[PDB]
């Protein structure tokens, strides 16, 4: 849906506020967190898969995080 | 005066090469301009009138579903179809269903199904364009003169507003007493409405970008469409149910009032119910205040005392204003208004409102000043009769750079290399410095296209890690400049 | 007796578990089947009837353009939009052209330019699907009954007609004096209709592929539809050209039956002008000949003498016929018919028309049998009067053997695992061989599925080169035999 | 002024030793060329008359068969001989047929049999050559005068028409004040009609290879025939099919228009209804501005106003057109168009349409110039009267240099080796430069003589993998160069 | 037959476009394609064929193509 | 278009000839010979290109003839 592309990142914000940039600016770290407490399992699976992955002790929480916000 | 209620203010204090300096007013900022032996100014870009929109698209937020047909084909017989399809106001989609002797048809398989429904919308939004030449930005300019309620007053009947227009860039503006100044602005180059579109939806106006609005997902149709039935992409408001691969169930979305508003977060509101009305953006322009005269400098000192209406008032950055009233003979006269220290060796603060003049007797007459840091004493009057107000204006020189600094760091993340161009009065130094930012934002445009805030903190850590694990000379501190400009710009946005 | 002018013509000699043989009749071919002490017949499958067929898919291959409309749009202003565009008769394509002043537009760029067109087809093609249950083979069965036109008669008359349905997969075919014979054909297994059409266009007919058919690039229409107005895919027969950037012209291309006929060069030529007619196929029955009786088998031999009426001709497989009219009394009798060497030591020769008889009186009977290579002596009557005929019958042992080496592996190429059920009689080696067949043959049209003959012959040389360069054991004869496969499928095709 | 609107334009600014310029007048672009001390002309080629058109052959694309006659032969008899043998007009094939007792023969096997049928073509495809010297290239000449309809007005009535004519090739244009221009052709070198069909077919004409053109497998006959009747290679839309090796029915193929469209995928579609227009090609030659003059170089600078008419608007070369009326008295006068920068120092923008005048009086004046990346202040009026307009250019110098390269690749791609002459000013370097572009590209022609762009591509790609891996040195240069014009080749297609 | 053999690369392409430019372009790869996604098995067998018959990584690809180009 | 995909190879050929099984069966092989006569500098190049990049003295030829069958 159209409310799934935000229009972050194009280059037209200004002084002025913009539209819900309030509360639009952090959601998605809401949105994040809530998700992570609500499914801990994943979380905990995504941890120990970016570590086993990574083996270089900054990787591994780089594709931690990255595991934990590509997935709504 | 205007400009003094304002949060965001600038003060400029450049003239040179024919009494020129280049400033950027925005619409949520203003621009506190002072010369020499000039008078000062306040400009503040209060509105941008854009006229004749042409509509490019509009897409369809809430429709409703009408005459909805279907029918079933049996299997290995091909598709079915309906006099609808031929219809595009009709939105289908074929699929398969279980077929056999139970619903009519005699072999038993996949049989092809089709649903068509008129695609009737209710209620949509409006995507317009305004080509470049027919912006009209709307600029009020205030010189510190001292009326009785000229500090921040945004009403109006204290300036002159002035309708920079691109078919006439050179303009001039009559002041009352203080001369004409010179301003060509040309909104093309600042704001540039070739990539943006003025989205209009429930009385509520956004400017969106012209990419990101030519791929929302959702049912639209041209601009030049005046019959408003035939939409395109119609399958993103309207689906098609299939449960158990029985019947196709076609049914439309909900209104998607709440998905745009929650699309436009990086989108700038603005107004749009009678005229297109833009609040926000940049513009920057050269002004010229060569024929700019200083108001009341025929007038002498007068010998009359002052007192005080309204105590002093410090500002956001660092001014105070001070409202005084003329009680002596002969009132048209240039108040010895000053600050020193407590020795009184010397002046040590700046005056704001250049030369000071009591317009009428019995009026009361606002005087702005920039205190130096620490205390100070205000002298208004001559000396018989004199106002001795002490300040004590808190910060330090180290304070206000830092402060200084950070607020030049805002200004060069929000207009980008535009910024470079605020208070510039030429030379190659400033020249080559705009160009190499430009060539910067350009690559940093070229590489974050359309990342998020969050994303942005990333990459910047990111970058500022390869920095400090690259051990390479000439190369690191580069990538952790730009991990730190990263950090800037996600930090600050929004 | 019909059997024998055909070319290619089969003989089948094995009856046993109930005088049951699977045999398979082709219609460009014909079978001869015979047994040690039963008569013999002539399997002919000389038409597919099929009824009640169900429209697939309607291609159009002519067609035509009218109220050909054009609307240009201003450039960064959206596309243009026509009320044709809703409906889907209308073909309709969007393009960029320049416009500038001279076009009636303000800004000089590419702007957008709809031009539609009424999509008004001239001539259709049909697509048919016809299931395998609504088929009619009719196979003509002719008795060898030596009857004075009975050789090579196709008019008819001669023989019975059945009509093999799959509603009734058992049937009897009672004949003039040879009793019934039964005939379990197998219509759903041989030549599937369920992934073929009956592609029809200009009084010409094809049996194409339905995968072929459906993804034909031309204009088409479910066989649901019964308007004909609506069409998918309309840009297949619709051109758009845009000259020189400055207008958009829609073009109808010709007709493509000139097209459609380059592009059947692989399927089958039938008759559909008022039922549908498949004159190609196969058809694999079991024939069963227990109350099938010799007709004249209680008929005694006749000491009468005989004339040679029509000389003997050797048929292309080396099969003689000889007609002879009986001149003494007691017409119903059985004649003498045998085939010796030059001594005369015994029977060298075989009979294809066993138990040959004479019907009545002055009526010339036809005798077939194959004599054996080299010299021969045909004797047709007793001892007193007897016609010793002398016949020299080209080839060897090892040329016939050659001969029917190349016409079982013919066989097998074009009938696929179908031909290794053509005169099995049961068993363990058939089945397993038949089997062996079936899987081998679905490798190979999973491997080989659309490619030409040109392709195959590549195809089976590269596969033939690789084996011969394979030095491990157990591969490389086996990539060799399947290149020489593949070479004599190529070479033996269409 | 005519040029304008043309989105593939072209800018010469070049001349020497008596202002002679070579120039590619193409149909789908135009020319705009310039001078220091003379004024711009703009040159388009809007069509070709080809007369006297000779008819070379005409193939038979949809044709009918009748009084369809046919004979089977008894084996080893020979061949059927018929009547319609000897006629030209029948067309007939042998074949081998099953002959038998059964079909009225003495004997088994194949017999010959005969089909001959009337071949009538009802509608069919005419080709036409001309001479090169039949030729005639209207080429519109439209001097940059200031008309306010003369920007991009394709309807003519503002500059002169030349008939460019092989038997003519030295020819004058007379403009209205400018003076006069000559144009040297001789249209023999380019685009050479003796190996150039004009293929008519339903009102469609194309232009076709020659070559291509003979080896067309369709029934032909010469253009010196009259009666239409005798056609050669007739087989190419006749089928004889032999089902069952019975007998012989020849069928007619349908309509090869379509298969002739889709045959014409890389020919070029032009008018042909009354008379042969081209309205595609180039034609490379010179132009002698020696005698050609600026209109009103002889008049002052008028001191009145101007106001804008029609506003600033960006071409897609980057050429800025402004529409602006004099208002003063004095209409004979020399506007004083400039563009400077920021700070008004000196001229950067050049001006494309040089020496702009006013006409009449009360009449807008188009100007054209080209302005610098950036900012550009466009001043129009004198000091007192000045119509001071900013406009923004976007793109950089290397952006222009990027797409005047991609231009002139484009150009050599589509001309071969007469790109190389375009706005040539004479020299040794231009002309071995010439002439090693043109054994490149005949060497190019051999190579990539017929292929497609894909199997340029791939060629490409081969070759260039070919030159990476190659070792030697001054050979893996060249074979990546190869490989890389020959990916360009295949790309731009079409 | 006629509709074979285009006039394609015939040299006479000029800066105008051709008779069936949009469609006749992409024309022979969407029928290449087609027909690879209606019969995969052939693919297979010339990717199989190939593999064993370049020997060099680069010309069993090529043969490939050039096998799955071929056939009309 | 419809005529470049021909119906060959489909599987149900059967004793009876199909339609166009006299001209059809070496129709391409004609109209390559004749392409190839027409146009033999192609040949002679793709000859030499697949000389230089065979180096087996088999695969030279076979890619020869594929990269000329396969141009229409
Ligand atoms: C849909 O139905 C309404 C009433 O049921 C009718 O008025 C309207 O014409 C219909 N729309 C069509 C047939 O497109
Ligand atoms: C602002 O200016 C208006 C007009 O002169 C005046 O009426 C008003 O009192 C001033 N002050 C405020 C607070 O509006
Ligand atoms: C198309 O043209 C025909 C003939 O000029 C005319 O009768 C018809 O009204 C036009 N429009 C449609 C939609 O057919
Ligand atoms: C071209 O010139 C003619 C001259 O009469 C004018 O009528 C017409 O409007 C012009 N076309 C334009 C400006 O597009
Ligand atoms: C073809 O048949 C028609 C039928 O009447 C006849 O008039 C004509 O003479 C015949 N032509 C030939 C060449 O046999
Ligand atoms: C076939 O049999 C019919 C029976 O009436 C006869 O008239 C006809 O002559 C026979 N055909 C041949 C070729 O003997």
């Amino acid at each position: 849906s159209v409310a799934l592309v935000p229009h972050v990142g194009m280059g037209l914000e200004t002084r002025t506020e913009t539209w819900m940039s309030s509360e639009g600016a952090w959601k998605h770290v809401q949105r994040i967190e809530t998700w992570i407490l609500r499914h801990p399992g994943f979380t905990m699976m995504a941890a120990i898969l970016a570590y086993t992955i990574g083996t270089t002790h900054f990787q591994r929480a780089l594709i931690f995080i990255l595991l934990t916000a590509v997935t709504p | 005066m205007r400009c003094i209620g304002m949060s965001n203010r600038d003060f400029v204090e450049g003239v040179s090469g024919g009494s020129w300096v280049d400033i950027v007013l925005e619409h949520g900022s203003c621009v506190t301009t002072m010369a020499k032996n000039k008078p000062t100014l306040d400009f503040e870009l209060i509105k941008t009138e854009a006229k004749q929109p042409a509509t490019l698209r509009k897409y369809c937020i809430e429709a409703k579903l009408t005459n909805t047909t279907t029918e079933s084909r049996c299997p290995t017989q091909g598709e079915p179809s309906l006099n609808e399809e031929q219809d595009k106001r009709f939105v289908c989609k074929h699929s398969m269903v279980d077929r056999g002797w139970g619903n009519g048809c005699g072999l038993f398989g996949k049989g092809g199904i089709v649903t068509c429904a008129m695609f009737r919308c209710k209620k949509n939004m409006e995507g317009k364009v305004v080509q470049p030449e027919n912006l009209e930005y709307t600029i009020v300019i205030t010189p510190h003169s001292g009326e009785e309620h000229a500090v921040g007053n945004d009403t109006g009947k204290h300036g002159k507003e002035i309708k920079i227009t691109p078919q006439s860039s050179i303009t001039e503006a009559e002041l009352t007493g203080y001369g004409t100044v010179t301003m060509e602005c040309s909104p093309r180059t600042g704001l540039d409405f070739n990539e943006m579109v003025l989205l209009q939806m429930e009385n509520k106006a956004w400017l969106v970008h012209r990419q990101w609005f030519l791929d929302l997902p959702l049912p639209w149709l041209p601009g030049a469409d005046t019959q408003g039935s035939n939409w395109i992409q119609k399958e993103t408001l309207v689906t098609f149910k299939n449960p158990h691969a029985k019947k196709q169930d076609v049914v439309v979305l909900g209104s998607q009032e709440g998905a745009m508003h929650t699309a436009l977060t990086g989108a700038t509101e603005i107004q749009m119910s009678s005229g297109n009305l833009l609040f926000t953006g940049h513009l920057k322009c050269r002004l010229r205040m060569d024929k700019l005269q200083l108001k009341g400098m025929s007038y002498s000192m007068c010998t009359g005392k002052f007192k005080v209406v309204k105590e002093i008032a410090e500002t956001q950055h660092g001014t105070i204003v001070i409202r005084v009233q003329y009680e002596g003979d002969g009132s048209p006269c240039k108040i010895p208004f000053e600050i020193m220290d407590l020795e009184k060796r010397h002046v040590l603060g700046r005056l704001i409102t250049v030369n000071p003049i009591v317009t009428e007797k019995d009026s009361p007459v606002n005087i702005e000043a920039e205190p130096p840091f620490g205390d100070s004493y205000i002298i208004i009057g001559v000396e018989p009769g004199q106002l001795k107000l002490n300040w004590f204006k808190k910060g330090s020189s180290i304070g206000q750079m830092f402060e200084t600094t950070m607020r030049g760091a805002k200004r060069m993340a929000i207009l980008g290399d535009t910024a470079w161009d605020f208070g510039s009065l030429g030379g190659v130094f400033t020249s080559i410095g705009k160009a190499l930012h430009q060539v910067f934002g350009a690559i940093y445009g070229a590489a974050f296209s359309g990342v998020s805030w969050t994303m942005k903190i990333l990459i910047g850590v990111i970058i500022t890690w390869i920095g400090m694990n690259s051990r390479s000379t000439s190369l690191s501190v580069t990538l952790v400049l730009v991990g730190i400009v990263t950090l800037y710009l996600g930090v600050m946005v929004q």
